[PDB]
RNA sequence: GCAGGCGCGCAAAUUACCCAAUCCUAAUUCAGGGAGGUAGUGACAAUAAAUAACGAUACAGGGCCCAUUCGGGUCUUGUAAUUGGAAUGAGUACAAUGUAAAUACCUUAACGAGGAACAAUUGGAGGGCAAGUCUGGUGCCAG
């Protein structure tokens, strides 16, 4: 079950990287792309030049959370809903967010990179 | 130009004399320092010899093999200017000459 | 070499070129030449040959390369690494399979020594 | 108690000769002892221990069963003709031996090559 | 084997450590060797899903990988599908190895003496002695596994310790 | 290549002695 | 002198030694013709190595069609029959499914001939008409109504022609190469070019036709009447899917 | 008299540290050390050991009141 | 060309066996074949395994481990070569198979374990100790 965020669809897009058989390509086994209500709300916020991301969010593989904090912080709601379960795998391109994923102890989180996902932390990579 | 000396990793090298038998601090890094006569130059550098202990072993003209060093840090009685240490004298392996396993032949 | 004399083994280590070393597999080796290596490594080396006689070992050829290969290994560490030895079977009628003493004395035809400074 | 079976039966009158895959079971024997087995093979089929030949074997990984070929006809006069002549050294019905290994045999007849005469010699 | 991308994670190394110690391996190129041929099984087995469904190649092709899937038994018949085997992991392939299953089987009692009396020639997979550990033993041949007939703990005569010690004792 | 020479024509280093 | 670029149909290992046994010079060429060699040991195992294959030749035994021919590397290929007194065979040795060469089992009556595509005819010398065929079998006097890409009948007792085959619409076909190897039929139409790249087209249950070009085919007979028994139950191998339907229905 | 070469002068393995009998088996150290990552996290976690062993006569260690070991969300 | 070597005073397969196989050549089943095959050497790559497994007893609890800030949790911790029988293959070797003959593998009598001494190495990180040495100087310190 693989989180989203904003940067991670943008970067996503403007590398051309489809978004399930990328996270297929990339770890091998069925992914389910998650996006929180309150990171759609940042890429709703992100205005008009982002429609394809807002589009490309929308989607009935891309199953979609449900949040309960007041504000649209999608880094610390990110954050906060994996150290409570541990049972998530993080995609993003935030460098700040990185930090703080792979300082909680083992998670995995992905991100884009040349024209491939790539994946940090998680042993059965291969 | 693909190594500090020409572009070998190793050059064989004709001690002049042992630099710093006079240091009075054992293991320091005066004492544990040797001139050396790059042969495929023809030159006189200064080189390390790890564990002065060891030191004594090499003494004078013995075609010793020279390697580099590479500092992975700032340690506090070395000083710069050397990049070279020694890894055979004569043939065989200063290294296992100190853990005594081979021999100095002559 | 007499060999119960290091009397003689140390002058005979000062004034020889070649030495021919004489090790029996069937025992291994002895501290005799252990001794005489050493004199000989720390007077300055002269070329050394290996020879190892008394393969009598059994029927058991397994054993006799197995033998043979240990003592290849404590040779190469103690002389030169890669440095020749030759295998002497057992003497037949008064002296030694001429097949292998005409490849030693080929081996010691084309030597080419070298100098030391004493 | 071993069990020496046969397969694979195929007749060969081309050479006279019915030849198989022969597999025996031993459950606590080391081997079969080649000649002790060709002797119970040439029992269980018609005669002649001397012109059945069996040669192919190998004893499977865990032991209990080894698996060869193995060849059985009539007429031991044709075996000496048919089967080759280190399979009738390892039976006691043929024996050749020569001396001279090769090194030995090829400066002997580089020799005589050289000499290109026959037996005149002077002084 | 296969060497890994990024081996000296910490995440890796207590992944090694947890596989090896509850499986009893003895380093770890075992774990490599099985997930490269797992690694190799779903990157086959992915892009037939990416391929059109009732395409005979799919077809016939997914129907052999689960039908070799299934007689390995680290893909349960009751998911058939090629998804499953997707969703497969490494675990289940060392699960099957002998040296575990002869541990589940029982008359082992623990995973390392499970792999040192495999490997001193004692049990057997029905009519051949087999002397290794990484086996993967197959759903048919699962139930066979007993002592072998030429091993003191399968009916054959008492080994050397047990028949010196009772000729010291006959002393 | 320059690399499998450049370290082995050391072997032909040695000290200048006479014979 | 040497060999191992072997024609894979040879059934031939690659951990035998390294050579394997090159075709001398004989009726056919080399990369359509096997060996009494890789006939006697590897194709249907009579023998086990070379030396017992030379056994059995010169032990008067063998005779390819008609004759002994003690010759390990005897290139007799296609359409030829190799009769053995003992074992009571007789082989006529053709094409097959997939491409390589399968033995028959052919009785006396059907042994006593083989047949022959021409390759040229000329007149020869002294008025003397000229007719050589697939295996050099270069043979005076025919019927003087001679075609080429054409069939005869050799009585392959004595060498002459017993019976002739005409080539038209409507009588059967059999294709020594291409693709399509060892493939029955005819029945299409009868196109042709110049130049070349034309062929007897072939039938098929579906309709499903061959086209190579005209050297390789030749003439079998007609139907109801081909003059071999053929091999494999008339080989024409529609589908290892069709073959596994056909399991699943019958 | 036959001399011979013991043991030193035979394997020349001189002037070596202090090794191990545990480092000589390369499965018996991850057999060793996943058994002490066992007992490791028994202080980490308190990870589940087989339920209720005897009769219920306590948890036997202790129980504090000022202490919740429990995940709060946000 | 094959084997061995040399040309530096600093270096590395054996001057082994055989036409038995695969073929080739010839007056031609046979003879020849350093073509080719086998063996030895060969940390050049690749594949699989061992270097131990199971207990019993006695004690120590001021006990262990995880915590960047005095926090958390656990005999279900450690040492005693206290100690016991089982199992084996490295090695050994009757033999037999293997092969042209032999070696190797597989199989196997009788042997063969306790420090299983039948004695795993390469690195890396750290301390601590003297009636001891050396240097600096605001005692007794620092390096
Ligand atoms: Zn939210």
């Amino acid at each position: 079950q693989v989180l989203i965020d904003t940067n991670f669809i943008n970067f996503s897009i403007q590398k051309k990287v489809d978004i399930v058989r990328g996270m297929m390509d990339c770890l091998l086994a069925k992914c389910n792309p998650l996006i929180t209500d309150c990171v759609m709300a940042e890429l709703e916020k992100l205005g008009p030049k982002y429609r394809i991301a807002l589009k490309l969010a929308r989607d009935p593989r891309i199953k979609r959370l449900s949040c309960s904090h007041k504000g649209t912080y999608a880094d610390d709601c990110l954050v906060h809903r994996v150290l409570q379960h541990k049972c998530y795998i993080v995609a993003t391109n935030d460098a700040g967010l990185k930090q703080r994923i792979r300082k909680i102890p083992g998670i995995p989180l992905m991100s884009v990179g040349g024209h491939a996902y790539v994946i940090e932390k998680l042993p059965d990579v291969f | 130009k693909s190594s500090p000396f020409g572009g070998s990793s190793h050059a064989k090298g004709i001690v002049l004399e042992k630099l710093g038998i006079e240091s009075k601090q054992p293991n320091s890094a005066i004492r544990k320092c040797v001139r050396v006569q790059l042969i495929k130059n023809g030159k006189k550098v200064t080189a390390f010899v790890p564990n002065d202990g060891c030191l004594n072993f090499v003494d004078e003209n013995d075609e010793v093999l020279l390697a580099g060093f590479g500092r992975k840090g700032k340690a506090k009685g070395d000083i710069p200017g050397v990049r070279f240490k020694v890894v055979k004298v004569s043939g065989v392996s200063l290294l296992a000459l100190w853990k005594e396993k081979k021999e100095k032949p002559r | 070499c007499p060999a119960d004399d290091l009397n003689a083994m140390i002058d005979i280590a000062k004034i020889a070129d070649l030495v021919l070393l004489l090790i029996d597999g069937n025992f291994g080796f002895e501290m005799e030449t252990m001794e005489f290596l050493n004199i000989a490594q720390h007077h300055g080396m002269p070329r050394v040959l290996g020879v190892a006689t008394h393969l009598d070992l059994f029927k058991s050829q397994s054993t006799l390369r197995a033998s043979k290969k240990r003592l290849k290994h404590r040779f190469w560490t103690e002389v030169y690494q890669g440095a020749k030895l030759f295998y002497l079977s057992g003497v037949i009628n008064g002296r030694y399979p001429d097949r292998e003493i005409l490849n030693l004395s080929r081996f010691i035809s084309v030597m080419k020594f070298r100098p030391l400074k004493w | 108690a071993v069990t020496i079976r046969t397969r694979k039966v195929i007749s060969n009158p081309l050479l006279a000769r019915k030849q198989f895959v022969v597999d025996v079971l031993h459950p606590n024997r080391a081997n079969v002892s080649k000649d002790e087995l060709r002797e119970k093979l040439a029992e269980v089929y018609k005669a002649e221990k001397d012109a059945v030949s069996v040669f192919g074997f190998r004893t499977q990984f865990g032991g209990g069963k080894s698996v060869g070929f193995g060849l059985v006809y009539n007429s031991v006069a044709e075996a000496k003709k048919f089967e080759p002549t280190y399979r009738l050294v390892r039976y006691g019905l043929a024996e050749k031996v020569e001396k001279a290994s090769r090194q030995q045999r090829k400066q002997k007849k580089n020799r005589d090559k050289k000499i290109f005469g026959t037996g005149k010699r002077l002084a | 084997y296969s060497t890994p991308k990024r081996p000296y994670e910490s995440s890796r190394l207590d992944a090694e450590l947890k596989l090896a110690g509850e499986f009893g391996l003895k380093n770890k190129k075992e774990i490599y060797r099985i997930s490269f041929q797992l690694s190799k099984i779903r990157r086959a087995a992915r892009d037939l899903l990416t391929r059109d469904e009732k395409d005979p190649k799919r077809l016939f092709e997914g129907n052999a990988l689960i039908r070799r899937l299934v007689r390995v038994g680290v893909l349960s018949e009751d998911k058939k599908k090629l998804d499953y085997v997707l969703a497969l992991k490494v675990e289940d392939f060392l699960e099957r190895r002998l040296q575990t299953q002869v541990y589940k089987l029982g008359l082992a009692k623990s995973v390392h003496h499970a792999r040192v009396l495999i490997t001193q020639r004692h049990i057997a997979v029905g009519k051949q002695i087999v002397n290794i550990p990484s086996f993967m033993v197959r759903l048919d041949s699962e139930k066979h596994i007993d002592f072998a007939p030429t091993s003191p703990f399968g009916g054959a005569r008492p080994g050397r310790v047990a028949r010196r010690n009772a000729a010291r004792k006959a002393e | 290549t320059m690399q499998r020479s450049s370290d082995v024509n050391e072997r032909k280093l040695h000290v200048p002695m006479v014979d | 002198l040497k060999r191992l670029a072997a024609p894979h149909h040879w059934l031939l290992d690659k951990l035998s030694g390294c050579y394997a046994p090159r075709p001398s010079a004989g009726p056919h060429k080399l990369r359509e013709s096997l060996p009494l060699i890789v006939f006697l040991r590897n194709r249907l195992k009579y023998a086990l190595n070379g030396r017992e294959v030379k056994a059995i030749l010169m032990q008067r035994h063998v005779k390819v069609d008609g004759k002994v021919r003690t010759d390990t590397t005897y290139p007799a290929g296609f359409m030829d029959v190799i009769t053995l007194d003992a074992t009571n065979e007789n082989f006529r040795l053709v094409y097959d499914v997939k491409g390589r060469f399968a033995v028959h089992r052919i009785t006396d009556e059907e042994a006593s001939y083989k047949l022959g595509k021409v390759k040229k005819v000329q007149l020869g010398k002294k008025g003397v008409p000229y007719v050589v065929t697939h295996d050099g079998r270069t043979i005076r006097y025919p019927d003087p109504n001679i075609k080429v890409n054409d069939t005869v009948k050799i009585d392959l007792a004595s060498g002459k022609i017993t019976d002739f085959i005409k080539f038209d619409a409507g009588k059967l076909v059999y294709v020594t190469g291409g693709r399509n190897l060892g493939r029955i039929g005819t029945i299409v139409h009868k196109e042709r070019h110049d130049g070349g790249f034309d062929l007897v087209h072939i039938k098929d249950s579906l309709d499903n036709t061959f086209v190579t070009r005209l050297n390789n085919v030749f003439v079998i007979g007609e139907q109801g009447k081909p003059y071999i028994s053929l091999p494999k139950g008339k080989g024409i191998k529609l589908s290892i899917a069709e073959e596994r339907d056909r399991r699943r229905a019958q | 008299g036959k001399r011979a070469i013991n043991y030193q002068i035979l394997k020349n393995k001189g002037l070596t540290p202090k090794r191990n009998k545990d480092n000589r088996n390369s499965r018996v150290k991850k057999r060793k050390k996943y058994q002490k990552a066992q007992k490791k996290l028994k202080s980490v976690r308190a990870v589940y050991s087989g339920g209720q062993s005897g009769v219920y006569e306590g948890e036997k260690t202790g129980i504090k009141k000022g202490l919740t070991r429990s995940v709060k969300f946000k």
